[PDB]
RNA sequence: UCAACGCCGGGAACCUCACCGGGGGCGACGGCAAGGCCAGGCUGAAGGUCUUGCCGGCGAGAGGAGGUGCAUGGCCGCCGUCAGCUCGUACUGUGAGGCGUCCACUUAAGUGUGGUAACGAGCGAGACCCGCGCCCCCAGUUGCCAGUCCUCCCCGCUGGGGAGGAGGCACUCUGGGGGGACCGCCGGCGAUAAGCCGGAGGAAGGAGCGGGCGACGGUAGGUCAGUAUGCCCCGAAACCCCCGGGCUACACGCGCGCUACAAUGGGCGGGACAAUGGGAUCCGACCCCGAAAGGGGAAGGGAAUCCCCUAAACCCGCCCUCAGUUCGGAUCGCGGGCUGCAACUCGCCCGCGUGAAGCUGGAAUCCCUAGUACCCGCGUGUCAUCAUCGCGCGGCGAAUACGU
């Protein structure tokens, strides 16, 4: 199953709560600015977290 | 003449340990060292049953000590000597010296 | 006159392996000189340092 | 071999800190180093009260030393006694503690309370101790007591929680005494920090 | 019953042993000499007890492979790698209790997205640990040999092909670190969400593949014959040590397997090609004996250096041509060997003979979705000797469905 666990939705919403125009709609941008923010030392969590946060980036920018 | 030196352990970072200061106390002189070189991992494998009785399904545990192997050549000098032979060992590292 | 307690020294046979922990006879590991019966050392594996690994 | 005389010698490190564990169970017994040395060998024993082991009479002292080299085979051994600091992290101590306090005659719900109250109080993010046995009658049954956070599955289970076992050999029966603790340094790996 | 029956790692010659027939030994501590030996008797054999002499100066208790797994602990199987078990405040109920934990969609998942008198937390799932597969950096011996050089040998046609040594580490391999995959990009579905189905490039796609760790509880599930342990019991013994037997006895019922009923083959002679692991009175190359099993010397190796180790199925040619057979091997006679103190009961191997059922199998039932199943053979555990077994390794390599 393709589910994003409860805490990795959660810290990419409150990441994209503050820090908000650090991230884009490139996924290898957006892992550069994870590691740089957070101590995440996991690749696969850090990649998926990149990947929410990509996604809402690009509901943001189109609305919802 | 040279002199060779095999370290064998269970704990990798001990290794490391024992590996760069050998490697500082070769490279402040100017000494000619090979390595170091990685030999093949030994594994000692044991399987075993769990039920201390005949009753029920089988089902076996799969324990496992790994041992890790380095080899190193130093040239053989006599500092090189002299400021090798002082160095501390953790005592979870074998390390064994001989010249050819 | 006081000699017939004692056992006889074999060399082969499953009466020349004890446990060195309890005192079985029969299910001995015996890899690596380990005379170990399969029920202690399943228990003191993790203190000689064996683990999974899987 | 390298690797035979290697196993050997952990074999019978494990067959004297089993001897000892079972000796030296009121001074609380913790664990054993031992070092081989031209020096001489030398055993290091962890201990929450030395008294019991070198106080006011080296008797033990000596009567050891001379049976770890009689019975064991140990050349030119000397011992070494160490105390131990945070004794209440230790999850043997605690269980050897607890099974004497039962032995004592102490109600087993009471001395469970007051043994977590004791750990919690000292630093601590997570207790659970389970009693088994013949508590209350002829048939035998299971309790658990439990405080704060813990890990029961997984290799953070594994390596970051302390777990030991114990035996209370009371008048009827034996009662199996299982506690487990966290430490309070202890971080899993779900729980990730933000700048 | 699943969840007993190649299970108790249970392949038992003695030991193991707990069974049978015999023999001999065992009393710390408390109170009112012990012992030991040449010769010959008794004896299966024994200074075990006797002839001969001579040296020497009653409670209670240990132990118990004895009883109770329905008095316990500890550890294991099955509900179940299922997705469940709870807490704080509030609210509805006189109350036991309820809600949250419900509805729709979704997911391997009480996994998530929306709606909801509920709002928020915890243990379990996931995260975590190991290995495989593609790439980069470091390292170059005991591992590798391509291009370079210098010798030696041989063929056909001077074109080629081999073996060493110098010397390299380029390729292979080994092992430390690091990158890489995230439904991320483009479409349709779902509702605009959570997500689902397809294309692209890619080593690898949709938790990449395969494993380890298995929750609160409960089963009077199995184990006191792995160790620990209450109660009862034997304590001259049910304690423990030898010597011989048995667990291997066989009109029969059953489970799990091996070999076969032949041509999708049997035999003879030639030609190929692995991986995992292990190795001190151990592995043993090399040489010589012997028809074979085997025997005598003996290099090297404490194992990236030496050894176990040129695996079988497969390819080529010849004989057999549908037959109880050149199919099949049971059973039995004679002889030759190895291990062991001891091979009759009761061990394994070799040669020449002998040549039993078996012609594809009723009712019924079992395992399997990818390098997986079928087929083929090797390692290791048990081991002095003994593998139709367990745990693992590779070789060759499918058919169907992407459902209910
Ligand atoms: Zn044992």
């Amino acid at each position: 199953g393709n589910i994003k666990q409860t805490f990795i939705k959660r810290t990419a919403r409150e990441l994209f709560d503050r820090y908000p125009d650090k991230f884009t709609r490139d996924f290898e941008h957006n892992k550069k600015m994870v590691a740089e923010l957070t101590n995440v030392t996991s690749k696969t969590i850090r990649n998926r977290i990149a990947g929410y946060i990509t996604r809402l980036v690009r509901m943001k920018e189109e609305g919802k | 003449q040279k002199a060779r030196i095999k370290l064998a352990s269970t704990n990798i970072k001990a290794l490391n340990e024992v590996t760069d200061q050998i490697k500082q106390i070769a490279e402040r002189t100017g000494v000619r060292m090979s390595g170091p070189i990685p030999l093949p991992t030994k594994r000692i494998r044991i399987t075993t049953r769990k039920s201390p009785d005949g009753e029920g399904s089988a089902t076996f545990d799969r324990f496992e000590l790994r041992v890790h192997k380095r080899l190193v050549d130093i040239e053989a000098d006599e500092r090189a000597m002299r400021q090798i032979m002082r160095i501390r060992v953790p005592e979870d590292v074998t390390i064994e010296i001989e010249l050819i | 006159k006081a000699d017939y307690n004692k056992r006889k020294p074999r060399k082969f046979g499953k009466g020349a392996r004890r446990c060195m922990r309890c005192g079985q006879y029969g299910p001995i590991i015996r890899i690596h000189g380990l005379m170990l019966c399969r029920h202690c050392f399943r228990e003191v594996a993790p203190k000689l340092g064996f683990k999974k690994y899987e | 071999a390298i690797e035979r005389y290697f196993i050997k010698e952990g074999v019978k490190e494990m067959l004297i800190d089993e001897f000892l564990e079972k000796e030296l169970r009121r001074a609380g017994y913790g664990g054993l180093d031992i070092k081989k040395t031209p020096l001489g060998t030398k055993v290091t024993i962890f201990a929450a009260n030395p008294g019991y082991v070198i106080g006011r009479g080296g008797r033990r002292i000596r009567e050891l030393t001379r049976i770890l080299e009689k019975q064991f085979g140990l050349e030119n051994p000397q011992i070494e006694v160490e105390e131990i600091k945070n004794p209440y992290l230790n999850a043997k101590v605690q269980a050897v503690r607890l099974a004497q306090a039962l032995e004592r005659g102490i109600h087993f719900r009471r001395a469970a309370y007051s043994a977590i109250r004791a750990i919690m109080r000292n630093g601590a993010r997570g207790v659970e101790i389970r009693l088994s046995g013949k508590l209350t009658g002829e048939r035998a049954k299971s309790v658990r007591f439990y405080q704060g956070y813990l890990a029961k599955v997984g290799n953070p289970a594994e390596t970051l929680v302390s777990r030991g076992y114990a035996q209370a050999q009371l008048k009827l029966g034996v009662i199996g005494v299982k506690v487990s603790i966290m430490p309070p340094d202890a971080k899993l790996p779900d729980e990730i920090e933000i700048k």
